[PDB]
RNA sequence: GCUAAACCUAGCCCCAAACCCACUCCACCUUACUACCAGACAACCUUAGCCAAACCAUUUACCCAAAUAAAGUAUAGGCGAUAG
RNA sequence: CUAAGAACAGCUAAAAGAGCACACCCGUCUAUGUAGCAAAAUAGUGGGAAGAUUUAUAGGUAGAGGCGACAAACCUACCGAGC
RNA sequence: CUGCGUCAGAUUAAAACACUGAACUGACAAUUAACAGCCCAAUAUCUACAAUCAACCAACAAGUCAUUAUUACCCUCACUGUCA
RNA sequence: CAUCACCUCUAGCAUCACCAGUAUUAGAGGCACCGCCUGCUGGCUCCACGAGGGUUCAGCUGUCUCUUACUUUUAACCAGUG
């Protein structure tokens, strides 16, 4: 989640889990030619691709 | 001798003690409730302070005497 | 020349600035001697996706639905509903001390706790 | 200025040590020395001045052998690593010194003089009169600070009541403790003087820049002026 | 346009509102006195009227204190309410003559002294004026007790008066445990000097170190409302059984 | 002490005003120094026998280099107080009784 | 007849009155607006000068808490300029 | 000035603050230009080009001063005292 | 810091031109990490012998590169730069 | 101007410059190597070197006697901008 604190994390913390998540993607058409198996987003700055 | 190190090199001295703290029976009024520095308030003295779990990031060896293998004569290697 | 009423982002100065300012992610992980990056799967935020089938609510709500007024919910409100009818059963009863406060459902700490209340540790 | 000194090394090692320039700067980072300025690049070679330092498992004299007498570039004179023991240090080299000559180091003061050799630390107390000596302290436990340069050596003018008379190379006296060690003999690079730079761009190898170019008509006598009395003031310019 | 009240005026208009407002009553009376220090870098007139030589006509005189500048470092130290003397002077003592200037130090001493009531040694930095207003009053403790604050002129001082204040308020048994009847005895002497506890607990603070007690006391964790609503519940259900 | 004086005068301020200071009014002259003064002997009374004097109780005057360093530290003397000297005069009464 | 020319509000000024503001989430003293590790660094100190004195060198007005009056008086001052 | 880096063909020579001569740095003479391409440049001709060299990066010294192989030089295109 | 990629524009001055006119306006599109940057548990203890093909030889201006002992520790590839 | 070389002056010592140094050193200066001569500091000679200032042999050439021809830019005219 983006705009939130994130709760800290030590050695034998728990699980970090967001069970309401505010970020939104949106699938958009490449303006170059792609490989078949590739799609494209547009995510929100915070967001990781973990 | 000539000692190896200036003094300026080293670790400066702590500022020395308000002197509320040289009063007995008299509580000092210090910045510790306010969580930051102020110079208008006593200098709090902090006890030591413990990690209270083991970081492996952040650890620290005991004292060279206290480790278990430690042994009075030397052994050269 | 520089324009000092631009936002300044990753994008500007040498090699040494533009890694070292990010983009606002959080974290997930720590560098170690080499330059190696390790990864830790608890500060991997994980996502508690419930199960959608057979599930009665739409985005959408039809228009045919009386204009209910609002009521926003308040302490004094939430303590009436859930707390109370436990008390009055147990008053009625004569068994009731402040010392089974914990009983009814009050915690006297918050620590120990998985989801505690302040300062909350868990996210949205 | 965030000027923090390189002196910061705190336990002695025979490893030469890297050291940053001054340039003539102090702390604050204006000049206060003219003159100092870029060069060749020097490592710096701890030298206990300290002859007479027994191992922490030892007391009393012991023997050191010399392994390598070789080039300083921080000091005029030539160093020396000797190895004592189970311990190896630099030392300021003699003019007659080997790799493989033994150099002793005492504490002790015997009823009469000693055979002094070149190299050897003994108290002034048990030195003969007028032999040449060199890395002199003031007092026990000080560490040597003067008679240290390039072929410098000291002479044990006399000594009394456990007092002795140290002529410096600049033909003066000074009065210390018979217990004081000093070395035996003068100090290598006996020729270092006789050197000639040859070029100037020599001299900034060394770390010395140009002098100004104003020309300074202040001097000693030139720049102070004696105030004329009112008597004589009359007479200090005649016309001719 | 203008302000409401006057410039000058602010500094007692804060402390109207906020946590100021709320300090003990003793203490607010203590900050707004403006008691005149004794005379101690000029010479006073002693009296309220002199016949001008020139004209030979009763003129007023007023005593005009001339402005000292403490140091830091005399707030750590007894000075006896001098300072430093931040001034003009003119050369050879002639008008006509230019003028510089100067800064008169008094002379300073590092002397040791002994309080009966904290039972303790202090090696505190002191002016040859403070040795004499201690001979004055028989002894450090009446010195520390009679001097007002304003002519101690010393943080240090003040934290004093409050330690000795506490001790002959508090009746504290640490002084001297093992002889009660020399304790007694001491209590006995300054009698004079009785404070109650809760006046004697604020002497020599600063406005600052004031604001920083007082906020200690007000600090507390907020009463969860599960605590109060019970509370509230239990006392209407109570009223309830009386109807019935 | 340093005791000075203003070279010019200052203007009366009134009753219940403060008065009004000029860059004039910071030119001060020196009056006098207390260091230069004549020394004054502190009056004290003694508790044990000291070379001076060896008689408990009997008003000794000394100079303040002395009174200050060692009779008072070393707890040879104490203050001239008044009440001091009545629970004094008492003990010498019960000694001639 | 082109370029142009005309317009009446926006708002502002001076008073009176009354003592003003700053937590929606997130970020912000490190390279501010940067989630996340052993610090110990800490504040206070006369204003000067231009200018006037036909130079300048002592000196030269600067709200200090009630409008008026006492009064530009007593005083101060290279007993000058001026200050009061 | 400090820190830690980089650059210097070929040839003659020799373990050179050597010679010739590119890159590079500098700016001797002449001409063009003079609101110009340019608030100091252009073309040709020149001095140096393994060294007291040139140069990139970061840091330091600040105006009652700094710095200076003294030209009263320079300290952000008016420095006998910056703005 | 998007500054001759695409499309459209009552378009229309880049020191001339311009319909596709385009180094103008609006919209849309884009530069994908392996390269580079962002590194490291503690406490002690170690580190005399240049470089120059480093072997000759010859130097001074004396130099640009090293650990061990014990304790702790076995989770894994994130983030940012990438266009002209 | 600086410059090796020479010379004068100052300083007997350490924990931030000098310096992690110690009179064969450091600083403040003069002069400008060397060689010869001199006093008890002064004057000549000389190797190379110089975008320094003069002079000169020979050659060279439109520098000139005495200018001329051609090419390019400019130029003038046409169009655009201005
Ligand atoms: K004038
Ligand atoms: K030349
Ligand atoms: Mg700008
Ligand atoms: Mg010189
Ligand atoms: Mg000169
Ligand atoms: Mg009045
Ligand atoms: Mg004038
Ligand atoms: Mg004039
Ligand atoms: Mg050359
Ligand atoms: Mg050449
Ligand atoms: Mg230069
Ligand atoms: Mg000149
Ligand atoms: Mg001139
Ligand atoms: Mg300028
Ligand atoms: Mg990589
Ligand atoms: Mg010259
Ligand atoms: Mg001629
Ligand atoms: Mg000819
Ligand atoms: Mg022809
Ligand atoms: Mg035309």
């Amino acid at each position: 989640a983006r705009n939130v604190v994130y709760p800290l994390y030590r050695l034998g913390g728990p699980q970090l889990r967001v069970f309401r998540t505010n970020f939104f993607i949106q699938l958009v058409r490449p303006g170059v030619a792609q490989p078949e198996d590739t799609v494209q987003f547009r995510i929100p700055m915070e967001m990781t691709r973990v | 001798a000539y000692e190896w190190g200036v003094r300026s090199t080293r670790k400066s001295e702590p500022p020395p003690l308000d002197r509320v703290y040289e009063i007995p029976g008299l509580e000092p009024i210090t910045f510790a409730g306010k969580m930051h520095f102020v110079p208008w308030l006593a200098r709090p003295i902090f006890p030591p302070w413990d990690r209270g779990y083991k970081d492996p990031r952040f650890y620290r060896s005991p004292p060279l005497h206290e480790h278990p293998l430690y042994k009075d004569q030397a052994c050269y290697i | 020349g520089a324009d000092r009423m631009s936002k300044w982002t990753s994008k500007r100065g040498p090699r040494s600035f533009r890694g070292r300012k990010g983009r606002g992610a959080k974290g997930i992980g720590f560098l170690t001697s080499g330059w190696r990056f390790v990864q830790i799967k608890e500060m991997v935020p994980e996502f508690v996706v419930p199960d959608l089938t057979g599930f009665k609510l739409k985005p959408y709500v039809s228009y045919l639905a009386p204009e209910s007024e609002e009521t926003p919910l308040t302490a004094a409100q939430l303590f009436s509903e859930a707390v109370a009818p436990a008390i009055e059963k147990d008053f009625k009863d004569g068994t009731f001390d402040p010392d089974n406060l914990e009983k009814y459902g009050f915690e006297p700490t918050q620590e120990g706790k998985l989801f505690q209340l302040y300062p909350r540790n868990f996210l949205r | 200025a965030n000027f923090v000194s390189w002196k910061s090394r705190t336990k002695y090692t025979i490893t030469p040590v890297k050291m940053r320039k001054s340039g003539g700067r102090d702390h604050t980072g204006r000049i206060r020395v003219h003159g100092i300025g870029g060069g060749h690049k020097q490592r710096y070679r701890m030298i206990d001045f300290l002859r007479f330092r027994p191992e922490e498992t030892k007391s009393g004299p012991f023997e050191e052998k010399v392994i390598q007498v070789r080039y300083d570039p921080c000091r005029s004179a030539d160093i020396a690593l000797v190895a004592g023991g189970s311990r190896k240090r630099w030392i300021i080299a003699t003019e007659n010194m080997q790799a493989g000559d033994t150099i002793l180091n005492s504490n002790h003061i015997g009823r009469m003089a000693v055979a002094a050799r070149e190299g050897d630390a003994h108290p002034l107390g048990a030195l003969p009169v007028g032999t040449l000596i060199n890395n002199v302290e003031s007092e026990p436990g000080r560490g040597a600070q003067y008679i240290r340069a390039a072929g410098t050596c000291g002479v044990l003018l006399r000594k009394v009541n456990g007092t002795a008379i140290i002529q410096l190379p600049s033909k003066r006296q000074m009065q210390v403790l018979e217990t004081c060690v000093a070395t035996v003999g003068r100090v290598s690079n006996v020729d270092h003087n006789k050197r000639v730079i040859g070029k100037a761009g020599r001299n900034r190898w060394l770390g010395k820049r140009p002098n100004s170019g104003r020309w300074h008509r202040k001097g000693g006598w030139a720049g102070r002026k004696i105030r004329p009395l009112p008597p004589m003031k009359s007479y200090v310019k005649l016309p001719s | 346009p203008l302000h409401k009240y006057p410039v000058w005026l602010w500094k007692r208009l804060q402390l109207r509102e906020g946590i100021c407002s709320r300090l003990p009553g003793h203490y607010l009376r203590s900050l707004e006195e403006e008691r005149t220090p004794t005379p101690v870098h000029y010479r006073p007139h002693g009296a309220k009227f002199k016949i001008n030589p020139k004209n030979g006509q009763r003129e007023r005189v007023e005593d005009v204190p001339i402005p000292i500048y403490f140091p830091p470092e005399s707030q750590r130290g007894l000075w006896g309410g001098e300072g430093w003397i931040l001034g003009q002077i003119y050369a050879n003592n002639d008008k006509l003559s230019k003028r510089l200037k100067k800064v008169w130090k008094p002379q300073l001493f590092e002397r040791e002294f002994y309080s009966e009531i904290l039972d303790k040694k202090f090696t505190v930095t002191v002016t040859m004026r403070t040795l004499d207003l201690i001979d004055e009053a028989y002894g450090l403790d009446f010195y520390i007790l009679k001097t007002p604050k304003e002519d101690l002129c010393s943080k240090f001082g003040m934290d004093l008066k409050r330690g000795m204040l506490l001790r002959l308020a508090r009746q504290d048994p640490q002084l001297h445990p093992e002889d009660p009847e020399r304790r007694a005895a001491i209590y006995d002497k300054y009698k004079e000097f009785a404070i109650p506890e809760e006046e004697a607990e604020w002497v020599g603070l600063t406005l600052e170190e004031a604001i920083e007690k007082q906020r200690l006391l007000e600090e507390k964790d907020p009463v969860p409302l599960f605590k109060i609503y019970v509370a509230e519940l239990i006392q209407q259900l109570q009223q309830q059984a009386l109807s019935e | 002490t340093v005791i000075v004086e203003r070279w010019w005068k200052v203007p009366l301020a009134g009753e219940g005003r403060k008065p009004r200071l000029h860059r004039r009014h910071r030119v001060y002259k020196l009056v006098e120094d207390t260091k230069h003064r004549p020394k004054e002997n502190l009056e004290l009374i003694l508790t044990q026998s000291v070379e001076n004097v060896g008689v408990r109780g009997d008003l000794v005057s000394v100079k303040k280099s002395l009174g200050r360093n060692r009779l008072l530290p070393q707890g040879l003397a104490v203050y001239a107080s008044p009440e001091n000297k009545k629970l004094f005069e008492e003990e010498k009464l019960l000694r001639q009784e």
